[PDB]
């Protein structure tokens, strides 16, 4: 099923791209004026959690 | 395969979320960290995140459960197969290629909706061929390498 498939791909890619400090995935946090270390900390955690959520829904849908 | 440097960082990260200090992460506290990063998570999303980490089922995240989440493998053979099986959804004729135009549409307009700059970077890494197609096994490999 298509929504679960897309979310698995997109959350996996957001985890992977966040390992690159110069990736454009960092430019979307316009609420933060200067990305600092604790910012890159919490973001990486959140994206990780959103990947395991999407993995779980993809398993249910396939 | 876990150091005292790795655990110190995971413990400092755990406390950025546990605003209470009671040793436990609540949906409310997770929503507060997300909302300060400028995200607007629904309660449904916050409860799903907590429920995928909360192993014992009491509705909160203790440090051991946080550790399991941070140490859980993402680049293994089984996760590789799930991502691969996710791309096959969009490979309508099962030939190993997705149309670059179909890929960018799905990535920007379905699911979590990536930005156009995020998809530019994503599609630039696999390459588009002369025929406008993207070999998606390239994503499966470069993301799990
Ligand atoms: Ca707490
Ligand atoms: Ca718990």
């Amino acid at each position: 099923q298509i929504p679960a498939a897309a979310s698995l791909i997109q959350t996996a890619w957001r985890c992977y791209a966040a390992e690159n400090p110069d990736s454009s995935t960092w430019k979307i946090y316009i609420r933060i004026s200067q990305l600092r270390e604790h910012h890159r900390a919490t973001i990486k955690v959140i994206r990780r959690m959103q990947y395991f959520v999407a993995k779980k829904k993809f398993q249910q849908a396939r | 395969q876990l150091t005292e440097e790795q655990i110190a960082e995971f413990k400092e990260a755990f406390s950025l979320f546990d605003k209470d200090g009671d040793g436990t992460i609540t949906t409310k506290e997770l929503g507060t960290v997300m909302r300060s990063l400028g995200q607007n998570p629904t309660e449904a999303e916050l409860q799903d995140m907590i429920n995928e980490v909360d192993a014992d089922g009491n509705g909160t995240i203790d440090f051991p459960e946080f550790l399991t989440m941070m140490a859980r493998k993402m680049k293994d053979t089984d996760s590789e197969e799930e991502i691969r099986e996710a791309f096959r959804v969009f490979d309508k004729d099962g030939n190993g290629y997705i149309s670059a135009a179909e890929l960018r549409h799905v990535m920007t307009n379905l699911g979590e909706k990536l930005t156009d700059e995020e998809v530019d970077e994503m599609i630039r890494e696999a390459g588009i061929d002369g025929d406008g197609q993207v070999n998606y096994e390239e994503f499966v490999q470069m993301m799990t390498a």
